[PDB]
């Protein structure tokens, strides 16, 4: 269950951006992959994941109409198009995969990943 | 009976030096008792299916040094798995064996002087039904007596003890004193005062010996629901002078947190 | 969190049936003494007491037994089976289990009584008592191995030999070797600080027509007792328990068993009761025991 | 595989005792990595020219053990002279050796375990165009796990964890919180109120959970360019309840520093 | 000249590892001097009459580990007695004695590095005509550089730096400031304050440096027999503003306690 | 033979299921569901083992009283994934028998 | 100077001179010696341990730090009781004793 | 003022234990 987060970096408030998560295999049914995001030292939380099996899409109000998560085939691939950045916006963003669904507790997820450090600028 | 270790041995055949002898010394050096580990990852473990490999790992067990080369222990699935460092004496050969065990099962065998097997946890490996999910290591505890130190940069917390007083201080004031390092005092006001003046010592029990400060403490008050505060001075003698405007009859709630320090310099 | 009891009809046996008396059909309630009382045989001279030896005694057990059944038939039942079971052994164990301890008794049944005077569905009020054989046990199981120091080495092991202040050397493969251990006997001992009722033994002699067996040394070093056979051929090993009520000495050799009694040291085995001090090896490379642990209180 | 080394060798051939595992062993012990020392001068050393001499100096670098005695080390003048020990393991005769170095080029290389040349630097000497002027050790890092010690004595700091937190209360009020060791907390008043009542909880963002504490916390706050106060109280459920008088529809700046604790006794 | 020891000698003779060497080599490990020891009683010590018995005590002292087995120190009666470990290199077969005295006679004699004898006190142990009425350990020092810690457990005292400083602020306001651990100030006030204005920068001193703030720190103040408060604003840059109501001719007495922090988050 | 078990899945839902012959599985909805989002895994308890099915279960429930219906999945790693709209602070009660087989062809 | 009741008592005894026996004697209220606790060992001790204590009954000689049983060596005549009658103690070639007497009441 | 009762384990020795039987856990 092993994951490799291509993508991140520098870029402006208000500008661009993309993320690129691929997992090694996929642990069951229900399979959601997304990513968690860590603000100012405070609690991870869950922000954009995608249901596989569903073509189902889970975005946290904060960040709705500004980002947009896809697939790549079936490759077990998913990227996040942040679009309209904002200065809060700046996280360290890690990605996580798992079986069952959605769900807010991190132990719950099969896959976790090192975590690729966005720095939005003002 | 004195039994020397490390000294000359004049005939070469004096004071030979037993692999206990070492066990005892190093677990003094460092600080360290039957139920602790030392422990370094040189390289990182590896998880294949439900095995963890240690790669490169070093050990320190009942001050016993041993070496993890590519030794792999096999875990229950959907488990927390305790893994252990066994040691047994008398299995010349391999007097050491991991084990992944249902429960944190350290024995804390005294294995320099005495018989038995020592098992002590130094891992926490965490299963689904097919592989890893996480691992945690058990703490290295060091125990210290007296410790001069230049500087010290702290991770976690620093507990220190902590000492607490109610003080029924008269006139219907209270305060509810928590000390730390028996030095930092908060006090947190409660009650309502009443028939005080200004300059007056208050009329009920002054703050215990321990709690008192070396000089003089203005420790500012508010009264809630106002605007209008006041301030008490917490003497060394222990008394408490009220120095807030006259107070009638009626009484008027008093909170809030001052702090003081009860040390001076040197 | 609450104590827990259950009486086994035959504890570590293939056979046992276990009566859970704190949630079953069949319970126990209200103990009339788990205490104790001891003697010093002290006399007064003028007040002044003047003490003797130390004994302790065990009372007996009295438990309020109570039947959960639903009928009369039930209760009628119920009664009969946890009676006879109790009158079908020799003994039967109480396990007396609570956060901090799971201790056992090894009890006779005393007295029960058997009554006509019902509570709903005919169940049972009465009572049972229970003489004590051994109260309060736990098993230790031990391992000596009889482990010999190897030799001091000039140039192999660690020491600070030569000229002074004397030195060793880390050389590859060669280097710096631990001769042995301080006290290295140690292992093949065992260092006897508590009270036991008794103790079962797996021996694994050595040579062949020389005794074999354990000694029991007393904290002055001396030997009192000694549990010791002298077979014509090597045993395999010599199963031993030393229970006052089921003793046994038996040799094994290959998938024969052989009675040891003829072949003890009579002499030698002056007495089954344990003192402090030391047990050491008589001609074993080994011994494997399991010990009965006495807890006059808990 | 598990290698063993604190262990009798029974025929005083099976547990060789390396110099590379007893470096490890050494390390464990005293808590370093590869990019501090241990270090001790016996004596003092002394500065001819442009040199130091060691007269009797031990150091530890990668758990390795070794004296510099009448070792002299030539230095650059008008410079900060970095003094390094480099371990070369395949110098079999003499692996250790002295630099004054520009920078220090400290590497961390793991010598117990791999290949490389160990640098580590100990000592920084100061020098005019004639002599040295000044020298300052390298600090000597103990990296512990958790240690339990009965009293200790700093010279220079204790650095402990740090954790800020800005609320927007409700009704204009700001609270920017800093949380030091988890427990000691100063909350800085900003903002300014309006349209509130005593007793009634601010009507904005509640305290995060890691600031909370374990009892109500009653803190003095002062309206800027007033003779007027007010406090407000952070409940163990994060809410602010409003403690000041009535405030109409005109705010007034609020500041201050209030203490509190987190934790109580325990 | 550079002297190797935890090296491997190719052709077994080039780096042989001395007593001393070891013993030095084991003090720096653990942060000892040669006026301190590790002890540990393995197990309780036994008084008879007016003797102590060590049944079972491993010591290390000047980095030298030996065991005291059934050693027996005869005592003087209704004495204090100073139980010293006594080490004599030149007596090669029993390098180390046990010595019962009036006084703490620990000598602190290099014996790793010169002659002599290393006198060394490890316990007090109390009697009265008949025997032993009371023990206590000499403390086990650790004379430790820099710390890195995860977390710590103090059941004793932590002693930091502590500094000083009275500002005559102007308009007649003191502040006694006191620091601790370079970090954690409380001011307290004194004086009586008049000809100010809101918003206006004290007339006097400014704050040394050693006790100016990252970030401007509001302290509240209260007027002393009065309902009134104040504060004033300990700016970065040392300079102090007032924020109380203006002030006329007629001096009012100010007092109070203020905390803030020196430093912020990294 | 027949086994029984009972789930507090979470979020107030509760499953009573019945095994036969260890493989007909008949899961009897109970309860009341609160709190959840579609596509969410169900905060309480997972299905024990004996009862998990090969593959992945969509159990088909109904909100007493209501025209409206949800659904379940019961996972082969034992989770539960609520598939019905989300649903706020006010529970509903849910009802309705689901039966699926623990073996597929083998 | 024995005034009161005691149990018994217990005391750290110091000889003056060798090759003579060493010990105490009480003496009743009109100066009568009626009992003592003499010995003569063989060698000299660094001191003499004694307790009356009926169940912890001691008599021994302490040379260095090793015990040596002084019972054998006892003056069992002059041993007449344990009972401590008011009168006073004296010592027999000692140059210092410490004792450790365990008074008595029968009520309080 | 009030009587105390306390249970030494050891009288004037070193190891002594005392239960407090007046103010204790046991009394």
């Amino acid at each position: 269950v092993q994951l490799q987060e291509s993508g991140g970096g520098l870029v402006q408030a208000g500008g661009s951006l993309r993320l690129s998560c691929t997992a090694s295999r996929r642990t069951g049914s229900n399979w959601c992959m997304g990513w968690f995001r860590q603000l100012a030292g405070k609690e991870p939380e869950l922000v954009v994941a995608l249901n596989f099996d569903y073509d189902m899409t889970y975005y946290a109000d904060s960040v709705k109409g500004r980002f947009t998560v896809s697939r790549d085939s079936g490759k077990n691939t998913v990227y996040l198009q942040m679009n309209s950045l904002k200065p809060e916006d700046t996280a360290i963003y890690y990605c996580a995969a798992r079986s069952g669904g959605f769900s807010s507790n991190r132990e719950l997820y099969d896959g976790w990943g090192q975590g690729t450090q966005v720095t939005v600028s003002s | 009976t004195i039994k020397n270790f490390t000294f000359f041995s004049p005939n070469s055949t004096e004071f030979p030096v037993g692999s206990n002898n070492d066990g005892k010394l190093y677990m003094m050096l460092t600080g360290m008792d039957y139920r602790t580990i030392r422990r370094k990852d040189w390289s990182s473990p590896l998880n294949t299916a439900l095995n963890v490999q240690y790669t490169n790992t070093s050990i320190i067990a009942g001050g016993r040094y041993f070496e993890l080369l590519n030794e792999t222990v096999a875990l229950k699935g959907d488990s927390v798995n305790y893994i252990h460092a066994n040691i047994d004496l008398t299995q010349t050969a391999n007097p050491v064996s991991l084990s992944a065990e249902t429960a944190n099962n350290s024995n804390g065998v005294d294995i320099n002087n005495g018989s038995g097997v020592l098992k002590v946890c130094f891992d926490i490996v965490t299963t689904s039904g097919t592989g890893v999910t996480s691992t945690k290591p058990i703490v290295q505890t060091s125990t210290l007596d007296s410790i001069s130190v230049n500087d010290m940069t702290v991770s976690g917390s620093i507990d220190v003890p902590v000492q607490t007083l109610t003080v029924e201080a008269g006139n219907g004031l209270q305060l509810q004193l928590t000390k730390k390092n028996n030095d930092l005092v908060i006090v947190r006001f409660f009650g309502s005062v009443s028939n005080i003046q200004k300059g007056w010592n208050m009329s009920g029990t002054w703050v215990d010996r321990p709690f008192r400060p070396a000089a003089v403490q203005s420790l500012v008050g508010h009264f809630a629901g106002r605007d209008t505060s006041f301030h008490i001075d917490i003497n060394p003698n222990g008394s408490i002078t009220w120095w807030g405007a006259n107070i009638d009859k009626t009484p008027i709630a008093t909170r809030g947190n001052g702090s003081y320090f009860i040390k001076s310099a040197w | 969190g609450v104590r827990q009891y259950k009486i086994h009809t035959n504890l570590d046996g293939t056979d046992d049936k276990v009566w859970d008396v704190t949630n079953g059909k069949v319970r126990f309630y209200q103990p009339s003494n788990l205490g104790l009382q001891s003697t010093n045989n002290i006399w007064q001279s003028n007040g002044i007491g003047v003490m003797g030896t130390r004994s302790i005694t065990q009372p007996q057990i009295e438990f309020k037994l109570e039947t959960f059944g639903e009928s009369l038939e039930e209760n009628y039942q119920l009664m009969k089976d946890f009676v006879n079971d109790i009158l079908s052994k020799k003994f039967v164990t109480l396990e007396y289990q609570t956060e901090i301890f799971q201790v056992y008794a090894d009890l006779a049944l005393a007295d029960v009584t058997k009554t006509e005077g019902y509570g709903k569905n005919g169940t049972f009020s009465e009572k049972i008592t229970f003489d004590i054989i051994t109260k309060w046990y736990t098993y230790e199981n031990l391992t000596f191995d009889k482990i010999q120091n190897g030799k001091v080495i000039a140039g192999m092991s660690k020491i600070y030999g030569g000229t002074a202040p004397g030195n060793y050397k880390y050389i590859k493969g060669t280097s710096y070797t631990y001769y042995g251990e301080s006290d290295i006997d140690r292992l093949s001992r065992w260092d006897i600080k508590e009270e036991i009722f008794s103790f079962m033994g797996i021996l694994y002699p050595k040579l062949p027509k020389t005794p074999a067996g354990v000694r029991f040394l007393d904290d002055i070093g001396n030997e009192y007792t000694a549990i010791v056979f002298k077979t014509e051929q090597v045993q395999d090993y010599i199963l031993i328990n030393t229970d006052v009520n089921d003793e046994t000495y038996q040799g094994w050799k290959g998938t024969t068993a052989l009675n040891l009694f003829p072949v003890m040291d009579f002499e030698r085995y002056r007495t089954r009761i344990i003192e402090k001090g030391q047990m050491e090896l008589i001609n074993l490379s080994k011994a494997e025991f399991k010990i009965k642990r006495k807890a006059d209180f808990v």
